[PDB]
C-alpha cells in the first residue's frame, strides 16, 4: 500500500522444552552384578578320607 | 583257621585303604583347585574393568 510493505504477524510457539545432551561415558563394571553372584557360590567339595576306611 | 590264612586275610584289608586313601586325596586336592582357578579367574575378570 502507497510505497511501504505490509507483512502478517508470526505466531510464537507458546512453550519450549529443553533436554540438553549428556556425555556417555560408557563405564563397563557396573552392570555386572552377575559376576559376583558366581563369586559366590563356590560351592568346593571335600570328602572325609579315612572314615569310609 | 591256618596261622597264615588268618594273616593273608588280614593282608587283604590292608591295602585296598591305602589305595581308597591316595584316591580321596587326589580328589580333594584337585577340587580345591579347581575352586582356586575359578576364584582367580573371576577376581580378575572383575579388576580389568573397574581399572578401566
Ligand atoms: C543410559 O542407559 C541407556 C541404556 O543402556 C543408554 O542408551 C544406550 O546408549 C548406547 C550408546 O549411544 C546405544 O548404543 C544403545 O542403543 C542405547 N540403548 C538404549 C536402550 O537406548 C544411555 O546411553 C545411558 N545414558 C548415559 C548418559 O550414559
Amino acid at each position: 500500500c502507497f510505497g511501504v510493505t505490509f507483512k502478517k504477524p508470526l505466531v510464537a510457539e507458546e512453550k519450549t522444552s529443553l533436554e540438553p545432551q549428556l556425555p556417555h561415558l560408557q563405564l563397563r563394571l557396573p552392570h555386572l552384578v552377575g559376576i559376583i553372584a558366581k563369586i559366590k557360590g563356590i560351592k568346593i567339595e571335600v570328602t572325609s578320607s579315612g572314615e569310609s576306611i | 583257621n591256618n596261622n597264615y590264612s588268618k594273616l593273608r586275610s588280614m593282608g587283604y584289608a590292608l591295602t585296598g585303604a591305602v589305595q581308597t586313601l591316595a584316591q580321596i586325596s587326589d580328589i580333594n586336592d584337585q577340587n580345591l583347585q579347581q575352586g582356586i582357578y575359578l576364584l582367580r579367574d573371576h577376581i580378575v575378570t572383575l579388576m580389568e574393568a573397574t581399572l578401566h
